[PDB]
């Protein structure tokens, strides 16, 4: 869930 | 006034605050497309999911916010985009900024499916928040503190977060008895329009359903940060 999200506080 | 741990927080922020993320490209289209509601609503969701990418980069390099848990980090984010928006676009109304266009991005927001229960309010929020002349270094300040909120809901760890809050509330007062000594009701404006903020972030889940039902958009990041369905 919230994916996006996480990918962009990762990237 | 200014101690040396506070003078290195604020421009750290101020840095951060001014990485000129939205690029020019995007937002020129607020002048060039054509002014009907269905353009106007998409250059708007357009902008919107520009800006949720700068507030999560913005919000990356705020101090200590990558110590904390991934599950509060995503909360925050969800509660406070909101206010965030209406941060910024307000900056853009007020002190007129060039890649905001100011007047056509009014006449886009005025005419894109929002009703006048919404809007009266929203420009009211815009005329009266210009009125107290903030300045750049004021803006930021509120933008990291509405993001670093411990009261928004479905957070864990709320002392964490209220940690990472108060050395800002700390500095932006600090600046007020500095830049302002002749009123010192100054921090208490400041701080008064977190509440206003507030009372709009309760009232878009409306907006958001008014268009939904109407067929429309968003994005899928815009529909992550916002729950919708
Ligand atoms: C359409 C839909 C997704 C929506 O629903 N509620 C609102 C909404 C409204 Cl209508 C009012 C207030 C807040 C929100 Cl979220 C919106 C549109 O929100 C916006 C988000 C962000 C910008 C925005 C940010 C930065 C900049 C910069 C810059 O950085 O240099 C230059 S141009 C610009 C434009 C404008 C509008």
């Amino acid at each position: 869930d919230h994916q996006l999200l996480r990918y962009l506080l990762d990237k | 006034e200014l101690t040396p741990d506070q003078q290195t927080l604020l421009h750290f922020i101020m840095d951060s605050y001014n990485k000129q993320r939205m690029p020019q490209e995007i937002t020129n289209k607020i002048l060039k497309e054509e002014f009907s509601a269905e353009e106007n609503f998409l250059i708007l969701t357009e902008m919107a999911t520009n800006h949720v990418q700068v507030l999560v980069e913005f919000t990356k390099k705020l101090p200590g916010f990558q110590t904390l848990d991934h599950e509060d980090q995503i909360a925050l984010l969800k509660g406070s985009a909101v206010e965030a928006m209406f941060l910024r676009s307000a900056e853009i109304f007020n002190k007129k900024l060039p890649s905001g266009h100011s007047d056509l991005l009014e006449e886009r927001i005025r005419n894109s499916g929002i009703s006048d229960e919404y809007i009266t309010p929203m420009f009211s929020f815009y005329k009266s928040i210009g009125e107290l002349k903030m300045t750049q270094e004021e803006y930021a300040l509120l933008t990291a503190i509405v993001i670093l909120s411990p009261d928004r809901q479905y957070i864990k760890d709320r002392e964490a977060v209220e940690k990472l809050q108060e050395p800002l509330l700390d500095v932006l007062q600090k600046l007020c008895k500095i830049h302002q000594p002749e009123n010192p009701q100054h921090f208490a404006c400041l701080l008064g329009r977190l509440t206003e903020l507030r009372t709009f972030n309760h009232h878009h889940a409306e907006m958001l359903m008014s268009w939904r039902v109407n067929d429309h958009k968003f994005t899928p990041l815009l529909c992550e940060i916002w729950d919708v369905q």
